[PDB]
């Protein structure tokens, strides 16, 4: 009918404006953090996608978590989770966010950041390279693309 | 008839806005060896709205403030001072031609802090009350040197009508005989507007942590409209156009590639010095800019009696 | 009257921006949060130096309030006597700027 | 045998000094262009 | 090592950490400002100052 | 042997004075700065268009791991379980059997590719070139458990880059 057009076109409107304006904050840990910021070198130039430059924690959308995690940093990332506005979303980066990596068996580092946050993103690495978190950010957009919000508000 | 020049003042300002935001992100990139937005749209064209729309969706931050009154009251302010700052601008005529439109622009300018006071007093946060109280004294130390500078160059004019400013310029532009004030004018009006290498907020708590991203957003835009109405302003002040009175439009284009580039230039004096620390421009405003520019208001006084020249007051 | 229309156009569209700006995600039924500055507790400690560039502030421009008129008065006659009043008046503005520059007035706030 | 080598002669040249061009007029020169332009405005 | 395959003891004697240790001293006296233009003037990364 | 930064002396005649003085009035530093950040303005700038072009690789290069097979269709593993004695991370489990022709074969081979660091060294560990590190760098999922890699995976994995893989391994092979 028209009301599921309606809110289809709604839908890819609001879905184009969130994936195509992502402000990302960083969280400068580890080796991953200077992979990142060579993401942000003009060779690769993350904010030709609309993905600003070490925006603030107030005001991103994506959290990449980019190092490892340990016992004395956990708090402070839930505490930063928990203040980023909604719609939010988690990037992972290389293996000591996904699964704690080299350090796994160690007494102080939590094994991966997805114990702590939920995480959307998986970037596999060590670290990964520039490319590979540049697609993992597009593969991010591809996610928020196909978003059904206003449909799933419709029909319930 | 009047609403529909009111609205085409008002309405370009903010679409002049966004593509401020799209051409200093642009810019910088040019600059720093690498490309801007370009894909969102045609060379980032439709990167604006895909701007707007997210922080108009965005969760609001829901703070404890201390007073929603003036929590509300701050971006009103803001943008109200922000668009009524354009009316006395000639464009070669002013939209509301004034007697006193420079002392009315002085007087507004003025009372754009209080929105910096009442952003930081209404978060609850104490180290964002110590940041506006640091960002209003640099705001209102400025404001003391504008109103010098913008005393001398008036001398050379006569009165304080915007419009008369075209005709003094008729012969030759009044950045030749007052180069060192308007230098001093640019640097007080980059300070002003709380721009780099004055920028201090973004540098190591903003007056406006707490406040949420649209209102964030109304703000910043407030700040740009800001610019871009002090470049216009400045380029009015030394860099005045022949202005044909059967065409008008060939003075609408002379100012508005002027101003343009005048803005280009704050984008480009953005991106290439570090920041000041806060004594460090303290100390070269009340002991570098002042006593030049008190010695020149002596100067400008005492300069058109000694060669004849004072202005018409009409 | 074209003036308070202006001035009345532009506090309205600020205030339509503002109230759009506010109550749009406010239809929005996101979530509620607990949430449970680096001083925690710590009262605002009294500084004397922005106090004193705050005073100094208000009493330039007092005197730049009294600059003002310079461009009417360049008008008179009386060319000599308006000469030497506007140079008296810079220079004390002068040396009240050097006085506080003497006194150790800007210090730490150059 | 076959490595990765210099060549017989060695490579060419390459700098690793300071190089500043010291460009532009004297002060003698700039004060007197700024005072030329002051003179010219006030006429 | 103790004859093994496999090191007893291996200390990391990093410079950051002595840096880090006298930053005390550095920043005694200064601004804000100029602690964090101390803290970059010493090359610290800290994942060889905690190891 | 050394030399003295920042050790050299200020003249005090009258022309590096005035130098110095109409450099201080005037800004010439601060122009210099302006018109160099102009002249890197109207560079080419050097961005590559993702993911239309890629960046330089070399054929040592280290992404995803796979497991290959003899030119026979023979898989090349057998077991011997030195990749996961000298893996840095213990990332690799390895379980054996003898199949049904008494070949000495894996029952599990499974990398945790969540724990592993990329390093390489199963592969120059490995006697009989089964498994490698193949190009593939993309591979970036959206769930933790799809990045635990069982050995039906890495077959897999191998099957789809041997045509890669191959090309590479001959191409490095004569610098090991
Ligand atoms: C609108 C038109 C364009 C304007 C210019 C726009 C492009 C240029 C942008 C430049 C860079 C801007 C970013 C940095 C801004 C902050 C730095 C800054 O501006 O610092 C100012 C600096 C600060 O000085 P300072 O801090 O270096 O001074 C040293 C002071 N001590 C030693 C105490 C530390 O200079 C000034 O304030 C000078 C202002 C202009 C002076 C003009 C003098 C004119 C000539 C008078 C006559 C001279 C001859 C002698 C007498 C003869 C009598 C007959
Ligand atoms: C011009 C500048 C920009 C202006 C604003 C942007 C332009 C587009 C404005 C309309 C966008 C769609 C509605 C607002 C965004 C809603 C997003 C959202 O979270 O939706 C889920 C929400 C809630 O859906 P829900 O019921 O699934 O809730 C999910 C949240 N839980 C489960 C936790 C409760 O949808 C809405 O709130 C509907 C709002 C109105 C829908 C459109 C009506 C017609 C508009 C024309
Ligand atoms: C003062 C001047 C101010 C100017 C401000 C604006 C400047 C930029 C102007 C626009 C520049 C070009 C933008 C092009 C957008 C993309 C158009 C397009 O082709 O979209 C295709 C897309 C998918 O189409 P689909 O049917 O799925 O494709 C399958 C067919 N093979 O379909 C869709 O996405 C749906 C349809 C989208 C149509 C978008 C059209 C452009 C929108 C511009 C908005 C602003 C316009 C100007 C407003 C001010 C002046 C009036
Ligand atoms: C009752 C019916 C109407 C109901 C309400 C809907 C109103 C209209 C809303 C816009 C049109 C709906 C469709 C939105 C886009 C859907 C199609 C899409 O996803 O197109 C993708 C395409 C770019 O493809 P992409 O995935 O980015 O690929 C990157 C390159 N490899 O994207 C493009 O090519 C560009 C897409 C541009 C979208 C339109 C332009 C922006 C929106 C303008 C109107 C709203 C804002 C106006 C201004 C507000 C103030 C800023
Ligand atoms: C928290 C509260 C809300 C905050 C946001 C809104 C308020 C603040 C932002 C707007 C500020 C508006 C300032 C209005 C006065 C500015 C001075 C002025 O009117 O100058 C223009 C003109 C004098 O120039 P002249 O050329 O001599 O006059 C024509 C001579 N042929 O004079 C005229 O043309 C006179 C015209 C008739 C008289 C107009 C009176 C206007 C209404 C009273 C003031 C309104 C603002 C009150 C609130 C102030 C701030 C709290
Ligand atoms: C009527 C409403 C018009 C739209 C609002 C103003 C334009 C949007 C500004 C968004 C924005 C952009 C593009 C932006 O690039 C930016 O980074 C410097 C911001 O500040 C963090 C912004 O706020
Ligand atoms: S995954 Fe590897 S590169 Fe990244 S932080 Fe851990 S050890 Fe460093
Ligand atoms: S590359 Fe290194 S860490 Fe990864 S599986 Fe092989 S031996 Fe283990
Ligand atoms: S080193 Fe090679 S042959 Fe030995 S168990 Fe590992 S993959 Fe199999």
């Amino acid at each position: 009918s028209r009301g599921e057009y309606v809110v289809a076109k709604l839908d890819d409107l609001i879905n184009w404006a969130r994936r195509s304006s992502l402000w990302p904050m960083t969280f400068g840990l580890a080796c991953c953090a200077v992979e990142m910021m060579h993401m942000a070198a003009p060779r690769y130039d993350m904010d030709r996608f609309g993905v600003v430059f070490r925006a603030s924690p107030r005001q991103s959308d994506v959290m990449i978590v980019a190092g490892t995690l340990t016992n004395k940093m956990a708090p402070a990332l839930r505490k930063v989770y928990d203040q980023m506005p909604e719609p939010r979303y988690v990037v992972s980066m290389g293996s000591c966010a996904n699964g704690g990596g080299y350090y796994h068996y160690s007494y102080s580092v939590v094994r991966g950041c997805d114990r702590i946050v939920p995480v959307d993103i998986y970037v596999p690495g060590c670290p990964p390279t520039a490319e590979a978190l540049l697609y993992g950010i597009l593969q991010l957009q591809k996610k928020i693309k196909r978003e059904k919000r206003l449909r799933i508000w419709y029909r319930r | 008839m009047f609403m529909i020049n009111v609205l085409t003042l008002i309405i370009p300002i903010l679409l002049a806005v966004a593509f401020l935001t799209l051409v200093e992100r642009k810019v910088l990139g040019y600059m720093q060896f690498r490309k801007g937005p370009n894909v969102v749209g045609p060379y980032g064209l439709l990167q604006p709205i895909a701007d707007a729309i997210k922080l108009f969706i965005k969760e609001p931050l829901r703070p404890a403030t201390s007073s929603i009154s003036m929590f509300i009251l701050a971006p009103i302010l803001a943008l109200t001072l922000a668009l009524t700052m354009w009316i006395p601008l000639p464009m070669p005529y002013p939209l509301i031609n004034m007697n006193l439109g420079v002392l009315f622009m002085l007087a507004m300018s003025s009372l754009a802090v209080y929105s910096i006071l009442w952003s930081g007093w209404a978060s609850n946060s104490k180290y964002a009350l110590i940041g506006a109280l640091r960002a209003v004294a640099q705001t209102i130390s400025y404001e003391v040197t504008l109103a010098i500078i913008l005393l001398s160059v008036l001398l050379m004019n006569g009165s304080f009508t915007l419009s008369t400013l075209i005709i003094t310029q008729e012969q030759v532009w009044l950045i030749f005989p007052a180069w060192p004030l308007a230098m001093m004018w640019f640097i007080s009006t980059l300070a002003e507007t709380n721009r780099a290498p004055f920028d201090l907020t973004e540098g190591e708590s903003g007056f406006n942590v707490e406040y949420a991203a649209g209102p964030f957003a109304l703000f910043f835009m407030a700040e740009y409209a800001n610019i871009i109405m002090m470049n216009i302003f400045t380029t009015t002040l030394f860099l005045g156009a022949f202005h044909n009175p059967y065409m008008p439009e060939l003075y609408t284009i002379n100012f508005t590639i002027k101003s343009l580039l005048l803005s280009i230039t704050f984008l480009w004096i953005r991106a290439s010095y570090p920041r000041f620390r806060y004594d460090q421009l303290m100390h070269l405003l009340w002991k570098n800019f002042l006593p030049l520019t008190l010695a020149l208001c002596m100067w400008h006084v005492s300069l058109p009696i000694l060669l004849s020249s004072i202005p018409p007051q009409t | 009257m074209n003036l308070m229309i202006t001035l009345l156009t532009n506090f309205t569209l600020a205030t339509l921006l503002v109230t759009i700006a506010f109550w749009l995600p406010q239809l929005n039924v996101y979530s509620e949060k607990t949430s449970p500055d680096p001083m925690g507790s710590a009262r605002l400690p009294f500084s004397m130096k922005f106090f004193l560039v705050a005073i100094t502030f208000l009493l330039f421009d007092l005197e730049i309030a009294l600059l003002l008129p310079l461009p009417w008065a360049s008008q008179t006659t009386n060319l000599n006597t308006m000469l030497t009043m506007a140079l008296l008046l810079i220079f004390l503005l002068a040396v009240s700027l050097a006085y506080e520059w003497t006194q150790k007035g800007l210090e730490w706030t150059e | 045998v076959k490595q990765d080598m210099p060549p017989v002669g060695g490579y060419g040249p390459i700098d690793y000094k300071r190089n500043l061009p010291r460009r532009g007029l004297s002060g003698y020169s700039m004060f007197a262009v700024g005072i030329g332009a002051l003179l010219f405005g006030y006429w | 090592s103790d004859g093994s395959s496999r090191p007893y003891r291996c200390k990391i004697k990093a410079p950051g950490f002595a840096h880090l240790a006298g930053l005390d001293k550095m920043s005694k006296g200064h601004m804000l400002a100029d602690v964090v233009a101390i803290i970059g003037t010493q090359d610290i990364v800290f994942g060889e100052v905690d190891r | 042997t050394y030399k003295y930064v920042n050790l050299r002396e200020p003249s005090m005649d009258m022309k590096s004075v005035t130098d110095r003085a109409a450099q201080t009035l005037l800004w010439t530093e601060l122009i210099r700065g302006l018109g160099m950040t102009l002249s890197y303005l109207f560079r080419e700038p050097a961005t590559i268009n993702y993911p239309f072009e890629k960046g330089p690789l070399s054929p040592r290069f280290r992404g995803e791991h796979a497991l290959r097979r003899y030119p026979s269709g023979e898989e090349r593993c057998i077991a011997c379980k030195l990749c996961e004695a000298v893996c840095p991370a213990q990332a690799i489990t390895i379980e054996a059997e003898p199949r049904a022709d008494g070949s000495r074969r894996t029952t599990r081979y499974d990398i945790d590719m969540t724990k592993c660091i990329y390093c390489g060294f199963c592969q120059e560990a490995c006697p009989v070139d089964a498994i490698v590190e193949g190009p593939n760098f993309e591979f970036s999922t959206e769930t933790h458990e799809e990045l635990l890699y069982n050995k039906e995976k890495l077959l897999n994995n191998g099957d789809k880059w041997e045509a890669e893989i191959a090309a590479n391994i001959q191409a490095d092979y004569l610098y090991r």
